[PDB]
């Protein structure tokens, strides 16, 4: 009986565990629906025109709109799991929990990054509305630090820029750089020496406002090999992929997904040659879901 | 206060028209301004 | 009583000193037990999460594996320790306990440092690869270009080269698979002083990158950074002696040594303790703290640097 | 009644003692009371262990020499001032306030600067004195010309600071008073006000590279016992240039009882004279091989 409960202290460690190694979590849509395999959102925009006399009728008004509207749904399964070998697995545990928690955690949101990650730029690459940007013709001739806070921030202006005209607030938003460029690497942003409780960074990992959005970061990016992001192509068409690409912009609620049965582990014994095994699932995933602009940088 | 969009309608101005003397048209331009009442 | 106090105190600022100082206790895993002077914990070769239709189940890459997990056990027993005089050191109670204190915490680190940087030196002797699995294996080393060294004495001169080096890092990284997020890349105290003026030239800076409170750095290609001491490495075991002879794994021509995360273990037997003792030969007090078993043991996989050849 | 005026008097001087004060703190000190000397153990940062099942541990125990560097008092440290006793009345205040400052600011004003002044002796001999910048200071004028190669001085300083494997991540830059500005004016020609450079809050600049930093006038009595010594053969004395640095416990001295002070009556020329006293001096220990920065 206890060696049962001892699983749902696993399983609330772990839930926990899928934050701080979060990566996004907010910033980006979701929802609790019950055994819809599927699920759907609209399109439609933001315009206007001409208004109504105690005349005619406003049907017509209508015509060239196109409304639109647009479904996603899971894809396979997602998760990893663990062997466990433990006797320990019962007692003595504090160190070995925390350890086997981590290790589909942090790794079950390194999934979940990608697949909501490379798709924008795939949606920025067909041929959202557009956008893209860039400093002088590679990185191969700007090099050196405190510059590389400068063309990037540049271009950050611009970034704010077309974030009108497509309308949607600024609001709240936020951009995924890549860790190696990440911060403007805080000099160009900050040639002050001791001072984070400047940049606001209350815990949770986030730098605060910069003009436009906001700018956080995790590794890299990658998932959908593990989709079309071809870090390996330099044009053919589409430039947005990584190699080059830059730090991410995101653009308020062009994405979200739906998740059924939430997350569930299942507890085994697969005696083949083995030890134990625990599982852990979840179902959802996603690409998709028409946004309404974005975009991102490269040099060229 | 800067402006999401400048064109609806009354644009009833001429607008689209280059010039056509009124030089106070759209996309001339962004420099309109008022006051209160 | 009391004397047994004087005692009492003791460890506890000794812990922690020791916990507020350090390259380790955190970037590397650490067990615990109680009476086990052994123990084995899992490696790190094969994981993920994936995506499935259910036409197949997995675990045929886990069959092509080597291994699984090994163990490892104590070695030894550690302390350092002092013969002290014990009236003067009952009274002079703040300053003199904090002089104690210092003299403990430094001990402590040394040997720490000691055993990781030994352990990891010590990795990749061996030649296990060539045979089977060709991704099994796995391990290896080093990148060198440098034009062996000897040319350029320069701060620019160096360090920029290993900019340069551990730009094949990553490369080699993702090559073995495994996670590459908190790889560190321990290294030498001096010659960074090269790589930062190859980062950021004039423009002093050196506040914001390289972080505050923690004498790191933030990344280059990913990593830690901390300069530390064993310019030589853990042969105080690491082979002090060979230009090559055998192992390119070596000494002065070292540097580099980088890895990360569940490559070494080790463990405890307890928390901590000590006593104290009379020998009139020596005359007045030993004092030895019980501390430190077991911090053989490694797995990887991983496990890399860079020399200058 | 008249030693009570002082009651209240020494305390100003106590209090006067904290503050120009360099160091209650940035190195060791012990409490002895009666004892003409004291002691405290430079336990040599190195070593191990752990160990095999058998062994005796012996020459480990031989190669030392580790003992307590033992200190002692050197005559009696303190000065005082003769005054007339018309400012003497409580009333009007002010009073308590300029004397007990020079006699106060006075006391701290020497101990600091010899418990400095030894440090350059550190090495005249024959585990730092360790750098160059750039020829002269006679070409390097104006500010943040001077300043790159000051902070340049602190990366090499750091270098010695390590491979004696000590840290020496904690410090302060003892240093010259005014061309310390170049610190400042590398740091941050944009100010303005340095103000807040977050955290000069009390008389400490936070973390340069690696460090801390502070900074005083006085440091004439880099100065040393050999001090005004213009080159001959050792190079760490005054004027070749600025530099000193030092770590953890280097040195400290030990304290009496207290400074406890009282008056007399001096016909000589008079009304009345006080007097305080203090028992300190040198510092201490071993050489961390700390140093300073010079040019050539």
């Amino acid at each position: 009986d206890k060696l049962a409960l001892f699983l749902k202290v696993f399983g609330g460690e772990v839930l926990t565990a899928f934050a701080r190694t979060s990566v996004t979590t907010s910033r980006h849509m979701v929802r609790s629906i019950s055994s819809g395999k599927s699920a759907q959102f609209p399109v439609l925009g933001r315009t206007q025109a001409a208004y109504l006399a105690p005349g005619e009728n406003l049907d017509d008004k209508r015509k060239d709109i196109k409304h639109t509207e647009k479904v996603i749904t899971i894809d396979g399964l997602l998760t990893a799991d663990v062997l466990i070998y433990d006797i320990e697995d019962a007692m003595n545990h504090y160190d070995v929990r925390s350890e086997y928690t981590s290790q589909l955690g942090e790794s079950l949101a390194m999934a979940a990054d990608g697949a909501v990650l490379a798709e924008i730029a795939g949606l920025c690459n067909v041929e959202g509305t557009a956008t893209v940007i860039e400093t002088t013709q590679n990185k191969a001739a700007l090099t050196d630090q405190v510059a590389l806070g400068k063309e990037i921030i540049a271009a950050l202006t611009k970034a704010r820029a077309a974030l009108t005209k497509n309308y949607v607030p600024a609001a709240d938003r936020v951009f995924y750089c890549d860790p190696d460029s990440y911060s403007a690497i805080l000099a160009a942003l900050m040639p002050n020496a001791a001072n984070y409780a400047a940049l606001i960074d209350p815990e949770k990992g986030s730098i605060r406002n910069v003009m436009g959005f906001e700018v956080v970061e995790v590794p890299h990016l990658t998932a959908g090999g593990a989709h079309v992001f071809p870090a390996n192509k330099g044009e053919g068409n589409v430039k947005v992929a990584k190699d080059n690409v830059i730090g991410l912009f995101m653009h308020r609620s062009a994405v979200g997904t739906v998740k059924l049965r939430d997350l569930a582990l299942e507890r085994a014994r697969r005696a083949n040659f083995q030890a134990d095994q625990i599982i852990a699932k979840y179902a959802m995933g996603h690409g998709g879901l028409r946004p309404e602009a974005a975009g991102a940088v490269v040099f060229k | 206060v800067e402006v999401p969009h400048l064109t609806a309608g009354g644009h009833v101005f001429p607008a689209n028209k280059g010039e056509g003397n009124v030089k106070v048209a759209k996309d001339n331009v962004i420099g309109l301004f008022m006051h209160r009442s």
